[PDB]
């Protein structure tokens, strides 16, 4: 559907990552 | 207008039936419940049926009464939830059991492809997850976001539990159906006969070679848990060959007990007896003969056990 | 000329490499970029021949790039299996760590390098070791298939070690999640109980396979019933034969002090009774309520128990 899913009724009873600091990829490639 | 007034009045009773279901008011419920509204839907929001609300709010007696009086266990709300979704989302074990008893579909998918197990796993309903698994819930099914119940489980312990219990129930169900291929598939990753990638040794080879004091108990445990007693390594040595060559006589007896083949030949055409003889292990040789090792077997190099052994070995062997 | 030797290593140019390589520059680092060594570059770009030459002429397997990666990380990250084997042979540390505590196994596991992962585990790589964010290699594997394979292989290697040390308790720990004797949490049946009760025609083969894979032949369910009790009361004779063959205790007692014979007799299963007797069932056993099998059976059962 891609519309936001309503709550269920009831109640209980190259850097590695662009966003954060996780370092860098090793130099190389899977197919040079 | 008569038709419109009837619609308004019905809508009122309906709203109040829903409220009685939600709050667990049995008297009110039984006063309002008729064949015309047992499967009604709320006007607003998810448009839940009374069963959805009784399930979500842990109203066990209301759930019993609704089901007894014609409530549809498969009724979908506006988002495609069935009441099992509601019960599972909030960890209501008794309700969940009751809905399953009345035929609820354990892997029912709503419009986002969430199952009841997605709900129970995501909200850490540990006991309900176990219950769902025992009824065939599958925690590898992905929703529309590409997430399984395993992906949604908030703890490593619950993730481990989902996988373990799913495999376990899959094995039980396959056994119930005598489904030989599924039994084999569920057992594919048992580690008891894991092989060292190079030498092709198993835990039993390692155990019988061990110097440590508990080797006998360890080998016995491995065999009880399903170790192949005659597994050959890269050099075609069985655990008997390994134990015999080091005179580990305690473990040899357990091997014999478990059906170890006495006359298995290694890559050199040698029995365990050849190896015991060659090493000069007297008691090992006597034990092996008593188990029914054949002393006449000629190795690839042209030798009987006797031809490889010292004087004392030779004497043991000509008695047989 | 450093740059040129580095370029020769990256591009796999053996002639240019050997023209420039000296004992003085074999472990040089690029002055900019990631500051890799020729061995980092040769490893990352799968220049197997260059790796071999660098190693034979003194290249340092423990050399770091700017962020603490060693050549093993480069090889593993891009799945270069032969390079990986070569570096391990020359003493590369299987659990070397960069500044973010990424190991070679994190690299291979995170980039779905299935064989390299398997190789690393053979060499003692630890898939539980955590990076700086608390993530193990297992946590980083992008498919449930690699995840289960990694866990399978690590537990298998651990079982082998524990067996080498005759470490009884550690053997049991590594075996804790074996599924063959999984118990139905409430009824406590195992797969063997399910198989012998089955109405499907491959039940004999399934029971035989389960027993071969280590099923407990005398497992009790909630009611202290063994698979033999289950089979006997349903007259499933074919699986009774398999149970006997795997050493089932013929005279095991349920919670009522009954044998499988009691249950066969009570159900009136004549041939089943005969079979149980031929297997060494004891007809004289008296139940908790005070009955022998003969006392709870019809005339035909009483005749069978006589012959």
């Amino acid at each position: 559907e891609d519309a936001p899913r309503p709550p269920v009724p009831g109640e209980e009873g190259t850097p590695r990552r662009s966003d954060l600091d996780l370092g860098y990829e090793p130099e190389g490639s899977a197919s040079p | 207008d008569p038709s419109a007034k009837a619609v308004l009045t019905g809508e009122y009773k309906k709203d109040e039936l829903l409220e009685a279901a939600r709050s667990g008011n049995e008297e009110k419920l039984m006063a309002l419940l008729t064949p015309l509204n047992v499967n009604c839907h709320a006007s607003d929001g998810r448009k839940s049926t009374p069963l959805h609300l009784a399930a979500g709010y842990n109203r066990v007696r209301i759930v019993q009464l609704l089901l007894q009086h014609g409530a549809d266990v498969h009724a979908k709300d506006k988002g495609g939830l069935v009441p099992l979704h509601n019960a599972c989302s909030y960890g209501h074990y008794e309700v969940t059991e009751l809905l399953l008893k009345h035929g609820a579909c354990v892997n029912a998918m709503d419009l986002w492809q969430f199952t009841p197990l997605h709900e129970a796993a995501s909200k850490n309903r540990v006991e309900v997850c176990s219950l769902l698994l025992s009824h065939g819930a599958d925690p590898t099914l992905v929703n529309c976001h590409g997430k399984s119940a395993v992906d949604m489980a908030p703890t490593p312990e619950l993730r481990e539990r989902l996988t373990y219990e799913f495999k376990g129930h899959s094995l039980l169900q396959a056994a119930r159906e005598a489904d030989l291929a599924k039994v084999k598939k569920t057992l594919a990753l048992e580690i008891i006969n894991f092989k060292q990638p190079q030498s092709h040794e198993t835990a039993l080879h390692c155990a019988v070679a061990s110097l440590h004091p508990k080797r006998k108990q360890v080998a016995e445990l491995l065999l009880r848990k399903g170790a192949n007693v005659n597994e050959k390594n890269k050099d075609f040595m069985t655990p008997l060959h390994v134990a015999a060559e080091r005179a580990h006589n305690d473990v040899m007896e357990v091997l014999h007990k478990h059906g170890a083949k006495m006359n298995a030949l290694d890559s050199l055409g040698q029995t365990a007896l050849h190896r015991a003889a060659l090493a000069g292990h007297l008691q090992t040789c006597r034990l092996l003969l008593s188990y029914g090792s054949d002393p006449s077997i000629i190795s690839l190099q042209g030798f009987t056990a006797a031809q490889m052994g010292n004087e004392a070995v030779q004497q043991i062997l000509s008695e047989s």
